[PDB]
């Protein structure tokens, strides 16, 4: 299993990211996909999670209304959409798996998180 | 919300005890990630006691109480990396990472 | 205000049955519509209310005990029942006023080696009071001479652990249980 990321990019404060996570190998409708950003020299902090079967989205509490993910079943890929960059939002954007092979749809209390097969990471520059 | 000591220092052959404490962790698993400086993090330790394949049989874990700990027995020279604990909130949403403990 | 029910139902680590976690729910508005849109194995049994009539009510204090038991012992989580889980681990009272919610987790609590993390108190001196919790690992002396701390031989270890392999039968897979018990909380 492996996860493909987009390239390095330099943006302006405004319309910023359609960063892509083209997945492969594993059954795409099984695991969640988490997006994690890291300010250079700072701690990791979690942005959002997407269910590839369209069963729900959830973004971080301090990033609500600014970041929105977009699923695509056909290309086996998932996107972001962030708007209005600041110098705070300069980071490396990591796409990750969930490491939980759920067979029957959702037993209540699955171990979400456990980000295993992290992508190569792409960089936003303001 | 999850709090963590900012750094630890260790000499090889000793025992390093990375700790993570959070108020919303009586009921959530803790997953540890070991990010070397420069590349993407890897899951080094997961579900408070369990070990993914591809890891040497040295990385343990303990969540006796509301304070998860990782313990390295016999630290080598290649374990100089960050160690972020992880959880969720108390439901399962809004996953939170940790302080970013540097091991030297 | 949206009472935390996802904080009890979706919590990943359910405590063992001898040390069931209790979450006080108060000063909010409880939406029970996420408790009858269920996936098809849930066992939403209410004693004193009805599932379609929980919204138009207000309760004083709501308590949500959660634990993990075997499949055939969900029948023990009922008012006025006698077995092992009821007698020594979790006694619901005679006059129960809440709901008992249990779902299959043959996932989530089941290693191929078997998750011995869940323990049930097999031996106790006396039966439990309703909503009593005995967490102590004290050695139960069961015969002639009560000695200091010797393990075994009528001086047994009480908290025998389950074995939860995924190839076990339907009545032995671990069934995660959440027991709602019932003015601040409304609908
Ligand atoms: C338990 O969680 C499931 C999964 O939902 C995820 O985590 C939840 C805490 C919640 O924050 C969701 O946004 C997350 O996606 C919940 O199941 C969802 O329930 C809603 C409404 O009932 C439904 O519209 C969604 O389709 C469900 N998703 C799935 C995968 O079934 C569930 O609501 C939570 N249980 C409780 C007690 O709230």
């Amino acid at each position: 299993v492996q996860l493909v990321q987009s390239g390095a990019e330099v943006k302006k404060p405004g319309a910023s990211v359609i960063v892509s996570c083209k997945a492969s190998g594993y059954r795409f409708i099984s695991h969640y996909i988490h997006w994690v950003r890291q300010a250079p020299g700072q701690g990791l902090e979690w942005m959002g999670k997407i269910d590839p079967s369209g069963r729900g989205t959830t973004y971080a509490q301090k990033l609500q209304g600014r970041v929105s993910v977009t699923r695509d079943t056909s290309t086996s890929s998932v996107y972001m959409a962030l708007s209005g960059l600041r110098s705070d939002d300069t980071a490396v954007y990591y796409c990750a798996r969930d490491r939980f092979p759920l067979s029957d749809p959702y037993v209540w209390g699955s171990p979400l998180g456990g980000l295993d097969v992290w992508g190569q990471g792409t960089t936003v520059i303001v | 919300d999850l709090t963590q000591p900012p750094s630890v220092s260790v000499s090889p052959g000793q025992t390093a005890r990375i700790t993570c404490s959070g108020d919303a962790l009586p009921s959530q698993y803790v997953y540890w990630y070991q990010q070397r400086p420069g590349q993407a993090p890897v899951l080094v330790m997961y579900k408070d006691s369990e070990r993914p394949p591809g890891i040497p049989e040295r990385f343990s874990g303990s969540t006796s109480g509301t304070t998860a700990t990782l313990t390295i027995t016999g630290v080598q020279a290649e374990d100089e990396a960050d160690y972020y604990c992880q959880s969720a909130d108390a439901s399962t949403t809004y996953h939170v990472f940790g302080g970013g403990t540097k091991v030297t | 205000n949206l009472c935390p029910f996802d904080e009890v139902f979706n919590a990943t680590r359910f405590a063992s049955v001898y040390a069931w976690n209790r979450k006080r729910i108060s000063n909010c508005v409880a939406d029970y519509s996420v408790l009858y849109n269920l996936a098809p194995f849930f066992t939403f049994k209410c004693y004193g209310v009805s599932p379609t009539k929980l919204n138009d009510l207000c309760f004083t204090n709501v308590y949500a005990d959660s634990f993990v038991i075997r499949g055939d012992e969900v029948r023990q989580i009922a008012p006025g029942q006698t077995g092992n889980i009821a007698d020594y681990n979790y006694k619901l009272p005679d006059d129960f006023t809440g709901c008992v919610i249990a779902w299959n987790s043959n996932k989530l609590d089941s290693k191929v080696s078997g998750n011995y993390n869940y323990l049930y108190r097999l031996f106790r001196k006396s039966n439990l009071k309703p909503f009593e919790r005995d967490i102590s690992t004290e050695i139960y002396q069961a015969g002639n001479k009560p000695c200091n701390g010797v393990a075994g031989f009528n001086c047994y270890f009480p908290l025998r652990s389950y074995s939860f392999r995924p190839t076990y039968g339907v009545g032995h897979q671990p069934y995660r249980v959440v027991v709602l018990s019932f003015a601040t909380v409304c609908g």
